[PDB]
């Protein structure tokens, strides 16, 4: 990312409907206010200001021209292929860029005279949906959300202006920092002068000149102290007394701040220098940090914005057992063979199952299906928990022998009553086994397919009830009917999917009050409640009210599908507000987004949390935008996310403008790569590349793909395209290897030319998740001091099966290393030149360090890969850098369906050359130790990974449906066993795959 | 092997002749759905477009009539003639659409007919599991 995870060893101290690509010349029908249609022949890359000037040059030919107004009095409008009408204000816009459908433009004068109000509905562009498809949804929840959410927006925008310049700078450019101030002791010892050497630079242009000033300073020395010691150096002189010196390194100390050279980071916050991620990376990597003194003036100058606007009876006291009337589905699909039928299976659900649910009388297995039934479910009404859901489906099996969900309560607290029509979802993919409650399917009319008509009981105006009535369930615990070791807080230490016995549920519920002392058991306690008793539940609500806080790691478990209750979740969200820091927030940002899918209502606590941070910390804003936009094509979540995105875009500020550049750029890529993938461009590399380059030369492309930021890391600016360096990585679905000059003031100067793969084909999501988990393991490791070095390269899903992957320079697949060097008929595995390959590159005392790196990384992966049971690794999955480091690419297939990384002899040899076998060398002994520490370490933090995976269940990912998929990882980490027990299990698996323990 | 022999193995590769035909029938199913929704948003696009070309020839009414050389002419003759080509484009789209629906329903039918059959042959394998160890799975 910064370098290329490259260690310096022994440094010591254009479109239209139906058509992909409009012809270089089309005929566009212009339509004027005099009624006369002219037909202009336009170059596809032409501005509207150029087509307009033409139209009005051609106008003088066309009679009734005496009616035509001044050129600068009109605006083009047309139908875009998102089926909308759009006034084309930004007439800079190129023909091929205006999404267009049919090649026509229609002249008209600026109606709505708030030019600037409609401009801003750009946004739909960033969102990928017109901000007016919202201006039309009947559902009041929606219209309320859009209105009621702007508080947060107003709040965020305030929390940025309050502190005038610095605050914004700090919104944009948040400090990039590891969240522990304490520095690992295997890093500290790479330091072990106690401190570090940095090189702080000053530009003195238009003399162009850049001057270094090398300091050897404290590792914990804050940036203000660094700027000081730097200005001491620069200003020290034979003419300044040390007193005179001191009042200069002062009277201009704080006119400056620090900037990482070559990208866009800024240390702007009192923190130990080594707590910033850049510095700590520079250490591990054996590099001398280069920072730049930047005049606050010249920073604070860059940042504009500050723009924000916004142009827009009874109770549970009921005495009847819930019934629901099932009428009729109007559509189905099959027509009879034998033991086949249809019937609406119904359930009342809170996460999983209260009440013995009900399948209604099976009638007519095909012909127009009536039921006209009532369904008595055996629970009271006052017993219904807030968030109880009607779960239904239709599917059948073999009756004799051989889908949709609904919130029972409004977002309003109102119990749902009367007529309801429910368009149903097509059954999933690994599902008939169920009735399906997991379904996002919660609150869910679809579009036009199978449609159930419903009827809910009715008894004069109904709603839920202030925590006033609720709290007043003291009544119950002041019931004492006394006519009848505690060594069980062991089961706090127990993974979430451990599945507990009814016997234990009773027990925990019994000693419920003696857990406000052992707060981390709350999840288990919450599982223990019989949720169909208004009695137990109301007591719960009250423990929860003043429950002690919990670590965000544990407090996240309460956000998955299993905890669907406004009261539970609020506490959860308040734990995250309490102590879950911007750092660890963007580690877990994916999961936190996904979880939003089971949030019952649009407006709610978690969204407001997220939206606010995203609007506070622009680094979070970026991935929050992208992680949401990525899934806008998925109609089960579109409206929610679209709506979330609109509020976000309406308040993020200048950043919006950046994000559209990003989005236009990705639009172009998706369209180009399409042509090559489809449109019979299955010709040949040579031909294709011909096409590739011709196209990227057109000025529409040149403009779209040049001045933007890397969705993979927006710190990295992307300047002009290297072009000569751009190729269809072909060798697949046609991925594009792209190359950008890094426009930084100290660009090549001091660190890079920018590179990235755009792939239009694979579903990047799983890869994305697994790279995330690798990082997380890597973090467990570094802190625990037990140094192993993974390489979780960047990987961003940006839409339906489309994304960017980070290039890592100077790295090769084992296969590559093997072909590079050798004759013969045999492979030899280049057991030589995959070690000899490492002997070269790393000649000298360098060698040892390179063998070490390999060994570390190799062990790292070896474990990570076994734990997660991924791909199944061969010689084009496994990659080594000159550097020494090993790392896995293209994990692909996730959680298995055992031991994917079998250590070939090639890798054994690399652990310094041993003769007849190397199964017993002291290099290998050293190695085994690491693995056992690595597996045992991740073991210690298992519940975390269970959660992370579990929070990730709301997402298509055919690899993750059920908790029983997460079961694999439960097995692999040791089921019931002890530490020293499972340690043995792991070995049994090491030996079984290697043929040599 | 005693009762029903290794006859439960020929039952397994056959099992995939439909287990995979599910997967392949499903993607066809998933593909065709978007295909439809593409066609459907395309028609609204058509609509508003059609909608726009009336608003034009009806602008050169009381605005062109305010005179009736005179040959402010062939423009109107063809402004109609294009509308023809659009209404018939949309017309063509429409019939292409419900065919794809009739197709969609068909793909749905055959999938909600294999599923139980595919599942009834699932556990017959799993139940009779006990009938170096592990050898029958491979091939």
């Amino acid at each position: 990312s910064y370098y290329h995870h490259h260690h310096h060893h022994d440094y010591d101290i254009g479109e239209l409907w139906g058509i992909h690509l409009m012809p270089p010349r089309i005929l566009v029908e212009c339509l004027l206010p005099n009624g006369m249609i002219v037909t202009l022949e336009c170059l596809r890359e032409a501005t509207l200001i150029t087509i307009k000037h033409e139209l009005f040059k051609e106008a003088r030919k066309y009679p009734l021209h005496q009616l035509l107004q001044d050129e600068s009095s009109y605006i083009f409008v047309s139908v875009t292929q998102e089926a909308e009408r759009e006034e084309f204000f930004d007439e800079t816009r190129r023909l091929c860029d205006l999404r267009l459908f049919q090649p026509f433009l229609k002249v008209i004068e600026p109606v709505g005279n708030r030019e600037e109000k409609i401009l801003n509905r750009e946004i739909g562009f960033a969102i990928g949906m017109p901000v007016c498809e919202f201006d039309m949804v009947k559902d009041p929840e929606v219209q309320d959300f859009r209105r009621n959410i702007l508080n947060v927006c107003k709040e965020a925008v305030d929390l940025r202006d309050l502190n005038s310049p610095h605050s914004r700078a700090m919104y944009v450019y948040p400090p990039n920092v590891e969240s522990s101030p304490e520095l690992p002791k295997h890093i500290y010892n790479k330091l072990d002068k106690g401190q570090i050497i940095v090189v702080i630079w000053v530009i003195v242009s238009p003399n162009n000149d850049k001057q270094k000033y090398t300091l050897k300073i404290n590792h914990d020395c804050v940036p203000e102290q660094v700027i000081a010691e730097a200005i001491r150096k620069k200003t020290r002189s034979m003419l300044l007394s040390s007193e005179q010196l001191k009042l200069c390194v002062l009277e201009y100390q704080g006119k400056y701040i620090l900037k990482v050279c070559g990208c866009d980071e800024y240390f702007l916050e009192k923190y130990p220098l080594s707590q910033y991620k850049y510095i700590r990376s520079c250490i591990m990597l054996g590099r001398m940090p280069n920072l730049m003194l930047m005049a606050k003036e010249s920073l604070y100058s860059q940042l504009p914005m500050d723009c924000f606007t916004m142009p827009s009876k009874s109770l549970w006291v009921i005495n009847s057992a819930l019934r629901i009337k099932i009428l009729c589905a109007t559509y189905v699909n099959v027509n009879i063979r034998d033991i086949d039928k249809i019937y609406v299976r119904t359930g009342i659900y809170h996460g999983g199952e209260p009440l013995c649910d009900n399948v209604n009388t099976q009638r007519v297995p095909c012909s127009n299906p009536r039921w006209n039934e009532w369904l008595n479910y055996d629970i009271y009404i006052p017993d219904l928990p807030r968030a109880a859901r009607l779960c239904l489906s239709i599917c059948s099996v073999k009756g004799r022998k051989g889908w949709g969900n609904i919130n029972l309560f409004d977002y309003t607290d109102t119990l749902v009553s009367g007529k309801m029509a429910l368009n149903l979802w097509p059954v999933p993919h690994g599902l008939e086994d169920l009735l399906n409650p997991i379904g996002v399917t919660g609150s869910n009319p679809n579009k036009e397919t199978p449609c159930l008509e419903l009827e809910f009981d009715w008894f004069s105006s109904v709603v839920k009830f202030p925590d006033m009535s609720v709290i007043e369930e003291h009544a119950n615990w002041s019931v004492s009917r006394e006519a009848g070791k505690e060594q069980l807080k062991a089961i706090s230490t127990r993974d979430p999917l451990s599945e507990i016995t009814e016997q234990e549920k009773d027990f925990l519920w019994s000693h419920r009050h003696y857990c406000v002392t052992i707060p981390e058991i709350l999840p288990k306690l919450l599982l223990s409640v019989k949720w169909n008793s208004r009695d137990e539940v109301a007591q719960m609500y009250c423990l929860v009210k003043d429950w002690p806080p919990i670590k965000p790691e544990q407090a996240m478990e309460l956000l998955d599908c299993n905890y669907p209750d406004p009261m539970v979740r609020g506490f959860a969200v308040r734990c995250l507000e309490k102590y879950l820091t911007d750092d660890k927030l963007s580690q877990y940002l994916i999961q936190l987004v996904q979880v939003l899918k089971y949030e019952q209502y649009l407006d709610n606590l978690l969204v407001r949390f997220l939206l606010k941070k995203a609007l506070t910390n622009q680094r979070i804003g970026h991935f929050f935008f992208w992680h949401l936009k990525s899934e806008m094509h998925n109609k089960t979540v579109s409206q929610r996310f679209g709506l979330l995105l609109e509020s976000y875009c309406r308040a993020c500020g200048m950043y919006l403008k950046h994000l559209n550049r990003q989005v236009e750029a990705m639009e172009k890529l998706i369209n180009l790569t399409d042509i090559l993938k489809q449109e019979k461009k299955d010709e040949t590399q040579k031909v294709q590349m011909k096409f590739l380059v011709e196209q990227m030369r057109r000025p529409d492309f040149m403009d779209a793909l040049q001045g933007f930021l890397s969705p993979l890391n927006p710190a990295h600016q992307l300047g002009n395209l290297r072009l000569e360096e751009c190729r269809i990585m072909s060798s697949a679905k046609r991925p594009l290897w792209l190359n950008w000059e890094n426009p930084d003031i100290m660009s090549e100067l001091l660190f890079q030319n920018n590179e990235i793969i755009f792939k239009n084909g694979d579903d990047l999501r799983q890869d994305m998740l697994t790279l995330q988990i690798i990082r997380i393991m890597e973090n467990i490791w570094q802190n625990q001091g037990l140094d192993l070095r993974m390489l979780p390269y960047g990987c961003l899903s940006i839409g339906d099966c489309v994304g960017l992957i980070e290039v890592v320079r100077n790295s090769h697949t084992i296969m590559q290393i093997q072909c590079k060097g050798g004759l013969k008929g045999a492979l030899q595995f280049n057991s030589h030149t995959l070690h000899q390959w490492l002997k070269d590159k790393n000649k000298g005392e360098i060698y040892d360090a390179a063998i070490d790196l390999f060994t570390r990384s190799c062990a790292g992966y070896c474990v990570a890969t076994f734990i997660l049971g991924i791909g199944d690794r061969h010689n084009s999955n496994i990659m080594v850098k000159d550097d020494g480091q090993l790392f896995h690419i293209d994990f692909g297939h996730f959680l298995d369906h055992r031991v994917p990384f079998v250590l070939t002899q090639d890798f054994l040899i690399v652990i310094s050359k041993g003769a007849q076998e190397c199964t017993k060398t002291r290099e290998f002994e050293r190695f085994q130790e690491m693995c056992y520490k690595a597996y045992l370490a991740i073991r210690q933090h298992a519940n975390l990974f269970i959660n992370l995976f579990s929070m990730m269940l709301g997402s298509g990912m055919p690899e993750l449906q059920s908790f029983d998929d997460i079961a694999y990882i439960r097995k692999t980490l040791a089921l019931d066993k002890t530490e020293q027990e499972a340690l043995e299990y792991f070995m049994k698996q090491m030996n079984d795959a290697h043929h040599g323990g | 092997i005693e009762a029903v022999g290794k006859k439960l193995h020929e039952y397994n590769t056959q099992f995939q002749e439909k287990s995979r035909e599910y997967d392949r029938l499903y993607e066809e199913y998933t593909r065709t759905s978007q295909e439809i929704q593409m066609k459907r948003t395309a028609i609204e696009a058509f609509n508003e477009t059609i909608k726009i070309f009336e608003e034009q020839c009806q602008t050169q009414e009381r605005y062109s009539k305010e005179y009736i050389i005179q040959r402010i002419m062939h423009n109107y003759d063809k402004l109609k003639s294009r509308i023809s080509e659009i209404i018939d484009s949309r017309r063509r789209l429409e019939e292409d659409l419900k065919k794809q629906a009739a197709e969609y329903r068909e793909i749905d039918k055959r999938m909600n007919s294999i599923k139980p059959d595919l599942i009834q042959l699932r556990k017959t394998r799993d139940q009779y599991l006990m009938w170096k160890l592990n050898e029958w799975l491979g091939n």
